[PDB]
């Protein structure tokens, strides 16, 4: 789902950063929950209630766990981005997604 | 009493249904009305001669020709202005007296709200935290009558001021950096401009007292029984405690013309500093420059109004 | 953080209704004295002449 | 107090939108990071509050 794909893109960006800084061997491609809420605030809007946006973010992360791209939050409100993401969003698929999205925008015009 | 909160809810309902300020802000045309009224009353010093008001309002309506969505007609702005002034006088947010129009309390409150919506001057500032510090320091010295405390406060403040003088003699003086000067000028303008706020309300209070007195006189089938209590004293019959006495005390300070003489020079000296170019826009500079004269003129008008009402009610307890 | 707050929009709205009828008078002797002290403090701080 | 927060949050959103928009510029971000000052320099409110 599109809104899930947005979060997938954000997670993939963090994944490439972490992988390029650590090397591919390390297994802890982690991110803190609080770091994603500002990211989503730009796109999905601000509901003025930390609880509502946290619930939204956790629902999205759960729906992605259903796909296997992320684990559930641990005790420190941190998630591990499963490496499968690198294969889900790779250049061959990102190019197709961009092509689809540009057509959607053109239709919106 | 906790039922005072439910009574407050009732008060809010009554204000919603009866107060001109809240009535105006709820209408669909409120933005246009408020913009026009502010543009009309912004430059003025004391009221507006009615004919002068019509021309300015017509010119403003012409400035709003492109705003045809509010029925701003091009055929005759003079007639439109004449209609609008009576429309607003009927809403008793502007009043007609002595051949000039004024802004009543409701319009003042509405404009203060609208222009405090977004770009209001900051009140949470270091300058005001120094101001309240000074004022609260001063008040205590006058609230307690103990002589030892008073002499101790004076003889410690003397030492503080003496140390500061000794430091200034050595040349350690320092002036405000640009941003502190800007902030202080803004705070001082915010303070000074608030003196003019309540003139339009003292008159309402005095008129209320006059109407109450006349209602009490007429409501007793035998006036002589109560007229004795009123005419036994030569002092003003408009004994309005809530606001009249506060305004009288304020007059008791205004008439000290030496302070006003000093202020007239000091304000223009302050506005001469380069930073005043940025802290206050042109309109605010104008208002702060003439504030000293404006307060005095407004006070004279208000005093004349009280004199008129008192004289014409004294001409009524008699012959009754 | 689990606690409600009143945004500025509500602060202004409340300040409006509470200023309708029974607001404290600012046109007072005390305020007119206060402006004297503040103007004097500003004057003593703007000019640089020792 | 309740308006300084809104101003800072608005500055944050503007900064993030600018970062996203500049798809091909690293100079601005490296300039921001090397600076010792806080990234959210909302002059009209932040400095007065500080």
């Amino acid at each position: 789902n599109l809104e899930q794909s947005l979060l997938v893109a954000i997670l993939r960006q963090h994944f490439v950063a972490w992988e390029q800084e650590s090397g591919t061997g390390a297994s802890q491609a982690q991110i803190a929950i609080d770091d994603l809420l500002p990211q989503l605030q730009i796109y999905l809007g601000d509901p003025g209630s930390e609880s509502k946006e946290r619930t939204r973010l956790l629902t999205l992360l759960d729906q992605l766990k259903g796909h296997g791209l992320v684990t559930s939050p641990d005790a420190h409100e941190r998630i591990v981005i499963r490496p499968i993401i690198a294969h889900l969003a790779d250049p061959i698929n990102l190019q197709a997604l961009l092509a689809w999205l540009r057509e959607q925008i053109a239709q919106q015009t | 009493m906790e039922e005072n909160t439910r009574q407050r809810t009732e008060n809010y309902i009554s204000a919603k249904n009866q107060h001109p300020a809240w009535i105006l802000l709820a209408t669909r045309r409120a933005p246009l009305v408020l913009s026009c009224l502010k543009t009309l009353f912004e430059k003025s010093h004391d009221g507006i001669p009615l004919e002068e008001a019509i021309q300015s309002l017509s010119s403003i309506l012409i400035e709003h020709v492109s705003q045809e969505q509010y029925d701003i007609n091009q055929d005759n702005p003079f007639l439109q202005a004449s209609r609008e002034l009576r429309e607003w006088i009927k809403r008793r947010l502007i009043v007609e007296r002595d051949g000039r129009i004024f802004a009543t309390d409701a319009l003042e409150v509405a404009i203060t709200f609208v222009e405090s919506l977004d770009n209001r001057f900051m009140t949470s500032t270091a300058s005001r935290l120094s101001t309240v510090q000074r004022e609260i320091e001063n008040l205590e010295t006058r609230l307690n009558p103990n002589p030892a405390n008073r002499v101790a406060t004076l003889r410690r403040r003397i030492s503080e001021l003496e140390r500061e003088l000794q430091e200034a003699e050595a040349g350690h003086i320092e002036v405000l950096e640009t941003h502190q000067a800007v902030e202080h000028i803004r705070d001082v303008y915010n303070l000074a401009s608030s003196l003019r706020a309540d003139f339009r309300r003292v008159e309402d209070s005095w008129r209320e007292a006059d109407r109450a007195l006349r209602q009490s006189i007429i409501g007793e089938q035998y006036h002589r029984g109560d007229i004795v209590e009123r005419l036994l004293n030569d002092q003003d019959a408009l004994l309005n405690t809530p606001e009249g006495r506060v305004f009288d005390s304020f007059q008791q300070q205004l008439r000290q013309s030496s302070e006003l003489k000093a202020m007239s020079e000091r304000l223009r000296v302050i506005l001469s500093h380069p930073s005043a170019s940025d802290a206050l826009n042109r309109l605010q500079r104008h208002d702060l420059r003439w504030l000293v004269k404006r307060l005095v003129d407004e006070s004279q008008t208000v005093l004349q109004a009280r004199a008129r009402s008192e004289r014409d009610v004294r001409g009524f307890m008699k012959t009754g």
